[PDB]
């Protein structure tokens, strides 16, 4: 609607208001982390069986050891992708150490938070907003397994489980109390297929729906589909339990 | 009414009614208090969490070893300002084999705001920050509003609630200016002054994150066992 | 509806911003006389009161440019001083390229394109001030250029800029064509400046004193503004006459 | 030195009456290497004829340029470019570049199509009107055509009487010039005819 | 109109007809006659010095101002655009043809520079059109005497006979049936003082009409014998006391 | 903007310019695309029926990209000119620097980041332009096809169809091509392809264009006789 | 002429052990055969327990350890607070130097 | 219409509605004043007190400008100090090119340009702002205020802020006691004066009391502060009267 | 709020297809009819000037026949004052592709090129969409004679045969039923007199109110030659038909 200099009575910009509204709209990203690990899941989305639901993706290594999920305005996520790869490889360059993953963060926020229709103490090859949230999880050494909540009203968020999409109002409240100290590898994997579950009419079949991890050990590593198939068939059994 | 939709434009009130807009983000902003002795010059600030399982955020952010800043009001804006402060530190450094002073940092910020709203776009302001620092003549606090106007106080609060700070302040000015040489003593009043402005929350570690510089101690942020002392 | 008040061009043919100009010339409420004299170019205008305002000698109007080269402002004193320096900048460019300073229709030319120019761009507006240039020029001679916000310029064998103009104009009209010279014969400059006092006077049906005129006269080689008392010496031949 | 002179070769232009006779070798040779018997140095826009010597990759990056702006000129006057306005032309474009210069001696010559007469010209490096109506010589053996055509010269010349003279003096001279041999090439312009003439000579 | 696509004028008009071209012609045609007969030997133009005061020396107005020494132009409109107009029409005339062919532009050439001039100055959303049609008179050898009007669109095209300003409908008509091409110079410089008459009459005195010929050589303007191959400017210019004199060889 | 300021992100928080970007491409005709298991088809009606033209010389809507790419469209022709060359650019780019043949797949990305780019740009727009980039990668037999919307963004499908139309036949598609079972001949794929468009086209060789493309390089155009074969065949088994 | 670059000499060694680290310098700088300090430091600590010496020219020496010192100074800040490790430091003056190669 | 849409847009009315705002935000802000003695000029100043956390004189609005030039403003505050801090970029060129510390009537023009130009671009806002500035050079004493028209003059005395009615009425008195105004070190009894009853128009908040001068005689032709007890013997003199 | 469409043809059209766009149609309809007929013969193109009366010297008027190339011409219909930029922008870039190459430019190519500008006024700020329509003749070696209509849009297609601007509706259809493609170009030249005749109020219509130009393979060795035929060369055509 209204310029980058234009401030709502409330006090907050008017497009930061109006870019929260589509992050609703896109995909269902739910992520626990563990100290173990972080679990990553995506509902992949078919919406016809002409759609060819395994070539499209939806997280993406941005890193050897840190990975990224989209939901919100996938137009935008483009660019981000691409700052994003650019920005870790620097750090690689120039101090060869790890990736923190707060500082690829830090990095991020610079470039997506700098919208202008001109400025004069800073190059504007922006206008307009980038509204897009990413999930930027990762293991970087000294401070172990971290999740960031990117978020584009201002300052990142850490978290230990966050909701984002459509399926977020649901999930989010469930994951106060079922958040616990004492999630493993296994559980972890387990509750994300759970909740995703619940949470959306799209029926949880590995055709639309895929899991990812991040261990130090191997990197960030997507997992083969096979993997996945065998832990929706066990969710079906402990269901079906009780 | 179109004055604050441009920013080009005398409003008949005399001041764009966009800087006053723009205070407003000022009071949804974290409740912080700033205080001083000669000696020494302390913030206390809250940190605001977004979810429960969510980590409290620091709301201090370190400038350089003998600086820091408070924030409260829009982040966009803060990282701007942030890496100016450190340009400006830097700089008189290196050049000048002198830390920058308070007292410069503050009119070279008025300056940069106000071309901002006189200009077509560009960026006008919506953060206020309460910066410490430590300069020749000890200890200072000032404060940066973002309209561009600058002034020294030995105490002020900004954010919501600031009504009881505000009392606090002013009771116990006589008292603290008087106080100097202790640290301790002083930090330990800004927990108190922040106890007022709280309604119905704990006092906490995690809460309640403070900063000090002055002659003796260097920009340090104290949490955990360090404000569990004071509080 | 929108553009004729902006500077982009209007239905009509003549932009509003002109004569919105024009109007605002007439608040300051200042006369001016012109002539041309026979060695010299007189010219005087009416000078507001001191209140305090700077010197109580000389408040400030007409505008020393160059040797030869003196400018009256009828109308806003920002754009007067506005003004002033692009005449001072052109002054030098043009003295490099030539050697010489700019003769004087010449000049009022070159301020004439900058103000039409000024109108195409369409966030700025034109001046609002009425110059009038008065110089002896050494191959033209005597010569009066009066240079209007429209972007138009025309010479004169005299002229009268303010609210009370056509008082003065219709005076020096039938002088002039009964004469059936454009100069004031006298030789000695002393002298066109005492005829044109008792012009002014007549015309406006006032009296005058010192600090209600300012007098530069311009004579070969020299622009000089006279001195407070030296407007009183005139002005006093006249009076006990 | 200069590279006009590691590839040498010669154009020559003569005035008859209402005729004109432009001559060259078609020896272009770079030093000992003798590359062709055929390379082309006249070449012509209409009626005006454009002689062109020197540096070798000058002179084809330099006809395709005045290609191109007598292209742009004949569609916007709407008529042929004349002898003229080309000569003043050429020289203007050589000062163009005064640095890094242009390593070629051009020669414009034409009938005008409103006056009928026969014009000669002739230009430096960084270009000028050099006017003499006799003859322009040009190229490394320039001297010797000077004095050779200067002692032969008789004004005026029927088509017939022209065609000996400048056959003669191109002849000898590039007998007696190493890099000017093999072939020649002579455009006898009668008055808007175009008989083309290669020579023969003895070639080595 | 005063759309909103005229807001600025980068942008189409909702009729397919621009804006601002519309209200150009308005500003031409409140403007003073001028008049332009093309002869076989010659052009006349021929004009009225816009009313002043008597104090202004209105002989500063010269209406007809020259392009470059052979060629003139006259105009009717807005007299402060028109003298910016000629100053960027003088420069483009001689940086353009005079330093690669070292002369004059012919007519055709020259006229053709400032129709573009006048498009893309209506295509920035910023500048306006100048409030002036021209009249553009001049002479060559390879295409004759020439006389054209050049539109404020940005378009140009050549006259037999043409006029400009408010009396146009008047002159047009009258020199469509007193006057064909057949008729010389000489004849037509009658013709048009009496069509200027018509327009409005009073004072005729040759110090408020400005009258100019392009025509012979002129030799007193060569300034110089040199060659006998160089020709003086084609243009002359009257003295009041010739144009006075017509009235009384009328 | 004198001092209107012309900035957009909308009170939904998706821009206007991508939300008028779609119905440019309905208007436009409709193209399909329907791969095999071992050829990709492109059908695109063609206007033919319109009077006096020389089908010759006016430019193709297929337009080679590369010896094993080819693109088509629906909506704005205009539009989709620059386009073009844009993507003939990176074609040649591809190959220069990484040395080895464009793939199908990189190529997709440089055509969707123009329009995106310009989302995400003061002055310029999104492209009202929707596309399907389909060839065979050399050294595989894989056939591979893609749809690219104005937004600038891709997915892969095993048949679609874009512009005019859109719902209708995608509803012949869902029925009568699968997944499951997708064309094994070549010949059998140009006769469903075929079989939709005579939905929408209704019949004319010209104004129905086949663009075959068999695997490594070979790109052919389907001869006017054999769409004249699929027709008729088809006309016979509706008597039935 | 303006000599490019010039001169001061002394000497510098880096010894590793296996739990230390110790880096001497003499305090003797000469230009040319006159003893400009007899005294004169020139191994510098920029923090986290690196020492740094740039021997040879000493503007080349100065300017680079100034701009050294501002990099770790800078990493801390944006980084939150985290030591910058030996092997970083080492690949960071790497790219000055290499920047400075021109 | 798009005079009230735009700045710098002539209005039959001869001035832009953006000028006619500016003027009420000069306003704004205590009162300034200066008075040119026999031998200088005297600049005072109404420092408002708000509260006891601020802290005394320190936040003060007089800056000293080369160091000759005193400088101060009354207005919007953060346009003024930006004002200040372009006026020294000015001063700066000056005198590298020069080699000499700007004189007064010359530094005003340069100023009086600035503004002027804001007044003709709608792009960049005019200051909102009256500079009372001057001090001791070659050419004498000298004493210029420049209101946000562009406009400037000099002045034998002058007035900004809210009290300007009273400061100017006691001003006409300075003149008949003696027209070239009096002696620097009366001058700055008879100024503290001025600004106490100019307090009654800001007498919400208490006040403290600043004064400077540069003047010839006693400054040594440079701009110092009067201080300490030539500010005190001021003070007593100030509230003797008003009682 | 609102503040948006009202500089800029970046922002989308409510419609989806720009406003402006057809604005620029309709200019294109206020100029006068062209028509091309393309045969392998060769191509006419013949066009009723938009000037008119004996006031102005019509026959001195050349304002809608221009060449490119020698081989390349265009008749023009729209605005007057927009063509003159755009005649200028194509001798530069055809004639430097003839330095580069030594090789006419393929006419497919040039106009290619200038249907990118068109569209980059559009695409790119709020510059209009130029409001002029070209009719390209034109000869390419390979596909024999190609003739191409252009659109403001930025767009152009080939065509057998076109009609564009006034009364496009009616020359059509009549063109319709004569057509052949082996027409002649003798018959070609009859055919649009006709044409122009009856969707022109003037019967007669004047010579020096009508331009004509061909552009003929029927010149020596089967070269192209483009003649355009002078004013009195119509004027014989006219008597021809016998409707003067």
């Amino acid at each position: 609607d209204r310029g980058v200099s234009t401030f709502s009575p409330e006090g907050r910009l008017f497009q930061v208001e109006y870019s929260l509204e589509a992050i609703k709209l896109g995909s269902t990203a739910i992520g626990i982390a563990t100290k173990e690990g972080v679990v990553l899941g995506v509902e992949k989305r078919a919406t016809s069986p002409l759609l060819e639901s395994d070539s499209i993706e939806k997280i993406v290594e941005i890193d050897r050891h840190i990975g990224c999920a989209m939901s919100g305005l996938t137009a935008d996520a483009r660019s981000m992708i691409e700052h994003a790869r650019t920005a870790a490889v620097t750090h690689n360059l120039y101090y060869d150490e790890d990736i923190n993953v707060e500082s690829l963060t830090q990095s991020v926020c610079d470039l997506a938070l700098r919208f202008g229709e001109g400025a004069s103490g800073e190059e504007r090859l922006m206008s307009r907003p980038f509204g897009v949230a990413l999930l930027i999880a990762g293991h970087d050494a000294d401070d172990g397994y971290q999740l960031f909540h990117a978020e584009p009203s201002g300052t990142f968020y850490r978290y230990n489980a966050k909701a984002i999409g459509s399926g977020s109002e649901g999930a989010q409240a469930e994951l106060l109390n079922e958040w616990h100290s004492s999630l493993t590898l296994k559980e972890a994997e387990l509750l994300v297929l759970k909740i995703l579950k619940q949470v959306m009419e799209e029926k949880l079949d590995e055709n639309n729906a895929q899991l990812s991890c991040i261990t130090k050990q191997d990197g960030f590593k997507i997992y083969d589909n096979e993997k996945t198939a065998e832990l929706i068939k066990e969710l079906k059994e402990k269901e079906a339990a009780e | 009414n179109n004055y604050d939709g441009d920013t080009v434009t005398f409003s008949p009130t005399g001041r764009l009614f966009q800087v006053e807009y723009a205070l407003e983000a000022i009071k949804q902003g974290s409740v912080t208090v700033g205080l001083r002795s000669n000696t020494h010059a302390v913030l206390v600030a809250l940190k605001r969490n977004a979810d429960e399982l969510s980590s409290y955020q620091k709301k201090i952010i370190k400038c350089d070893e003998h600086m820091g800043l408070s924030l409260a009001g829009l982040a966009p804006d803060a990282r701007v300002l942030s890496n100016y402060l450190r340009q400006q530190c830097n700089y008189s450094s290196l050049v000048f084999n002198r830390k920058l002073a308070v007292e410069r940092a503050g009119h070279l910020l008025c300056d940069k705001a106000q071309k901002n709203t006189q200009s077509y776009g560009g960026r006008p302001y919506g953060v206020g920050l309460l910066i410490i620092g430590y300069d020749k003549s000890g200890a200072h606090l000032l404060e940066f509003q973002p309209s561009g106007n600058v002034t020294e106080l030995y105490g002020t609060a900004i954010g919501a609630r600031s009504q009881g700070a505000k009392t606090y302040l002013e009771r116990t000015l006589d008292t603290f200016i008087k106080i100097d040489g202790n640290p301790d003593e002083l930090i330990k009043a800004g927990v108190e002054a922040i106890s007022q402005s709280l309604r119905d929350e704990s006092l906490t570690v995690d809460n309640l994150s403070i900063a000090i510089v002055g002659k003796d101690t260097p920009f340090t942020i104290y949490d955990g066992e360090a404000v569990a002392k004071y509080i | 509806g929108y553009d004729r008040h902006i500077t982009i061009f209007s239905p009509e043919g003549r932009l509003y911003q002109v004569e919105y100009a024009f109007k605002a010339t007439n608040q300051t409420n200042i006369n001016s006389l012109a002539v041309r004299g026979k060695d010299c170019t007189v010219v005087i205008s009416q000078k507001k009161v001191p209140d305090k305002l700077l010197d109580p000698t000389t408040v400030s109007y007409i505008f020393c440019i160059s040797r030869t080269i003196g400018m009256v402002v009828n109308g806003p004193i920002p754009d007067a001083r506005n003004a002033a320096l692009r005449a001072k900048a052109e002054a030098a460019e043009f003295r490099y390229k030539y050697g010489y300073d700019m003769p004087c229709d010449v000049l009022a030319k070159r301020m004439a394109n900058l103000s039409q120019i000024y109108t195409q761009r369409a966030y700025m507006r034109p001046l609002g001030v009425i110059l009038t240039f008065v110089s002896v020029d050494e191959e033209l001679g005597p010569s009066i250029y009066k240079t209007d916000p429209a972007g138009y310029y025309v010479g004169y064998k005299a002229t009268a800029t303010g609210p009370k103009q056509q008082e003065i104009t219709t005076n020096l009209e039938n002088h002039f064509k009964k004469s059936k010279i454009d100069h004031i014969n006298e030789e000695s400059w002393e002298k066109v400046v005492e005829f044109a006092i008792t012009h002014m006077i007549d015309a406006l049906g006032t009296e005058f004193s010192k600090n209600d005129l300012e007098v530069g006269v311009a004579t070969k080689d020299k622009f000089f503004t006279l001195s407070a008392e030296n407007i009183e010496e005139r002005l006093v031949a006249i009076a006990e006459q | 030195s200069d590279p006009s002179s590691i590839n040498g070769g010669i154009v020559v232009a003569m005035t008859g009456k209402d005729c004109v006779a432009i001559a060259c070798d078609l020896r272009l040779g770079s030093q000992s290497l003798g590359v062709s018997n055929k390379f082309e140095k006249i070449f012509h826009y209409g009626h005006v004829f454009l002689g062109i010597t020197g540096l070798a990759t000058d002179v084809t990056t330099l006809n395709e340029m005045f290609r191109y702006k007598t292209n742009l000129y004949k569609l916007k006057e709407e008529r042929a470019i004349e002898p003229e306005t080309f000569t003043q032309l050429v020289s203007s474009s050589l000062y163009e570049r005064r640095f890094g210069p242009y390593f070629v001696g051009p020669v414009v010559a034409g009938i005008n199509s409103k006056s009928g007469k026969p014009f000669i010209a002739g230009f430096d490096l960084i270009g000028c009107i050099d006017e003499a109506k006799d003859f322009i010589v040009s190229g490394t053996a320039s001297d010797q055509l000077f004095g050779m055509c200067e002692s032969l010269y008789e004004p005026n010349l029927e088509p017939e009487d022209l065609f000996e003279t400048i056959s003669q003096a191109l002849l000898n001279a590039a007998d007696r010039d190493a890099l000017s041999g093999w072939g020649a090439v002579v455009y006898i312009i009668k008055k808007d005819e175009v008989v083309k003439r290669y020579l023969k000579m003895r070639q080595d | 109109m005063t759309d909103r696509y005229s807001f600025s004028l980068t942008t189409f008009s909702p009729s397919g007809k621009l804006g601002q071209i519309d209200y150009a012609l308005t500003a031409v045609k409140q403007g003073v006659t001028s008049l332009g007969i093309k002869a076989t030997n010659g052009v006349v133009i021929a004009t009225e010095k816009k009313s002043s005061s008597p104090l202004a020396m209105s002989e500063t107005l010269s209406k007809v101002s020259l392009l470059t020494p052979d060629i003139g132009a006259v105009y009717s409109g807005m007299g402060p655009d028109y003298r910016v107009l000629v100053d960027k029409s003088r420069k483009v005339a001689h940086t353009s043809y005079k330093r690669i062919y070292g002369e004059y532009p012919p007519t055709k050439l020259l006229v053709s520079e400032v129709a573009k001039i006048m498009q893309e100055a209506t295509q920035s959303g910023g500048v306006r059109p100048f409030g002036v049609s021209l009249l553009i008179a001049g002479h060559d050898e390879f295409n004759g005497f020439s006389l054209y009007q050049v539109d404020p669109s940005g378009s140009y095209f050549p006259w037999k006979a043409t006029a400009i300003g408010k009396g146009s409908v008047a002159a047009k008509t009258f020199l469509e049936k007193r006057w064909n091409d057949e008729l010389e110079l000489e004849d037509a410089i009658h013709i048009a003082l009496l069509t200027l008459k018509e327009s409005v009459e009073g004072e005729f005195n040759g110090d408020t009409i400005e009258l100019a010929i392009i025509g012979d050589e002129n030799p007193d303007l060569l300034g110089y014998t040199g060659i006998p191959t160089d020709k003086g400017p084609r243009f002359r210019k009257l003295t009041s006391q010739e144009i006075n004199d017509r009235l009384e060889a009328l | 903007g004198y001092d209107r300021a012309l900035s957009i992100f909308s009170p939904d928080g998706h821009i206007f310019q991508v939300e008028y970007a779609l119905e440019a491409v309905k208007r436009g005709t409709c193209a399909v695309g329907v791969k095999g298991k071992n050829c990709v088809v492109l059908g695109c009606e063609r206007r033919s029926t319109l009077k006096l033209q020389d089908t010759r010389i006016t430019p193709s809507k297929v337009s080679k990209i590369d010896s094993h790419v080819v693109l088509s469209f629906s909506g704005l022709n205009a539009d989709s000119r620059i386009l073009i060359e844009k993507a003939r650019v990176e074609a040649q780019s591809h190959r220069l620097t990484l040395e080895d043949p464009v793939t199908v797949e990189y190529l997709t990305r440089y055509v969707a980041g123009v329009q995106q780019r310009y989302t995400q740009s003061g002055g310029v727009r999104p492209f009202g332009v929707s596309t399907l980039i389909a060839g065979f990668d050399p050294r595989d037999d894989e056939p591979k096809l893609y749809q690219t919307e104005p937004s600038g963004i891709y997915s892969s499908w095993s048949a679609q169809t874009i512009g005019r139309n859109s719902k209708t036949v995608r509803e012949f598609l869902e029925k009568n091509y699968d997944r499951k079972e997708p064309p094994a001949t070549v010949e059998e794929c140009v006769k469903l392809t075929v079989r939709s468009l005579l939905e929408v086209v209704q019949t004319g060789a010209k104004n129905i264009e086949i663009t075959v493309v068999k695997p490594d390089s070979d790109i052919v155009a389907l001869s006017s006789e054999e769409i004249n074969q699929y027709v008729t065949q088809i006309e016979q088994e509706k008597q039935e | 002429q303006f000599n490019p670059y010039g001169d001061n000499g002394g000497t510098i060694l880096g010894i590793a052990g296996e739990d230390f680290a110790v880096l001497a310098g003499d305090t003797r700088n000469i230009t040319d055969y006159s003893i400009n300090s007899r005294y004169e430091p020139k191994v510098f600590d920029c923090g986290d327990n690196i020492v740094m010496s740039a021997n040879g020219f000493a503007a080349d020496g100065d300017a680079l350890v100034k701009r050294f010192k501002n990099s770790v100074k800078w990493y801390h800040f944006d980084h939150n607070d985290k030591k910058l490790s030996i092997n970083s430091a080492a690949r960071n003056i790497q790219h000055l130097l290499y920047g400075k190669r021109f | 219409t798009g005079y009230d849409l735009s700045n710098s847009v002539f209005s039959p009315d001869g001035r832009n509605f953006q000028v006619e705002y500016a003027v009420k935000a000069v306003e704004n802000g205590t009162t300034s004043i200066g008075i040119k003695c026999n031998d200088g000029v005297v600049f005072a100043v109404e420092k408002l007190i708000t509260s006891k956390l601020l802290v005394p004189q320190k936040n003060v609005k007089i800056q000293v400008v080369d160091r000759h030039i005193g400088c101060v403003y009354s207005g919007l505050i953060p346009d003024g100090r930006h004002l200040v801090n372009r006026g020294r970029e000015e001063a700066a060129s000056f005198k590298k090119l020069y080699k000499t510390p700007i004189p007064i009537p010359a530094f005003a023009d340069r100023l009086g340009q600035y503004v002027q130009a804001h007044t003709l671009y709608n792009s960049v806002r005019p200051f909102g702002v009256s500079t009372i500035f001057g001090g001791v050079d070659k050419n004498g004493a000298h004493l210029y205020m420049l209101e946000p028209s562009g406009s400037y003059w000099g002045y034998k005395g002058a007035a900004t802020g809210k009290g300007r009615q009273s400061a100017k009425a006691e001003l006409e008195k300075l003149v008949d006691h003696h027209p070239e105004g009096l002696s620097a070190r009366e001058a700055v009894k008879q100024a503290a004066k001025i600004i106490y009853l100019a307090h009654e128009d800001n007498k919400e908040k208490d006040f403290e009391l600043e004064i400077s001068w540069c003047s010839l005689s006693e400054t040594n032709g440079l701009h110092k502060f009067v201080k300490g007890d030539l500010l005190q013997e001021a003070i007593d003199f100030a509230q003797k009267e008003i009682n | 709020g609102s503040r948006r469409y009202d500089s800029r043809t970046t922002i989308f059209s409510p419609e989806g297809r720009l406003y402006q766009v057809e604005y620029a149609l309709e200019s294109i309809s206020h100029a006068g009819t062209a028509i091309g007929i393309m045969a392998s013969d060769g191509i006419v193109l013949a066009a009723e000037r938009k000037v008119t009366s004996t006031l102005l010297e019509q026959d001195t008027s050349t304002e809608k026949l221009y060449k490119l190339n020698d081989k390349i011409a265009v008749a023009v219909a729209g605005l007057t004052a927009d063509a003159e930029i755009l005649i200028n922008t194509a001798r530069i870039h055809a004639q430097n592709y003839l330095k580069t190459y030594n090789e006419d430019i393929p006419v497919e190519i040039l106009v290619r090129r200038l249907s990118d500008i068109k569209q980059g006024y559009t695409q790119h700020g709020g510059l209009r969409p130029f409001g002029v329509s070209f009719i390209y003749a034109g000869y390419d070696d390979r596909y024999g004679y190609q003739l191409y209509t252009s659109n403001p849009s930025g767009n152009y297609t080939g065509w057998k045969a076109i009609s564009v601007g006034a009364n496009t509706s009616a020359a059509q259809t009549l063109l319709q039923m004569d057509y052949k493609d082996d027409m002649k170009v003798d018959d070609a030249i009859e055919l649009a007199l006709k044409t122009l005749s009856k969707t022109t109020d003037s019967s007669a219509l004047t010579y020096d109110r009508l331009e004509f130009a061909t552009i003929r393979k029927g010149a020596n060795d089967g070269e192209v030659y483009q003649k355009i035929f002078k004013p009195q060369e119509i004027k014989d055509i006219l008597v021809k038909t016998g409707i003067t």
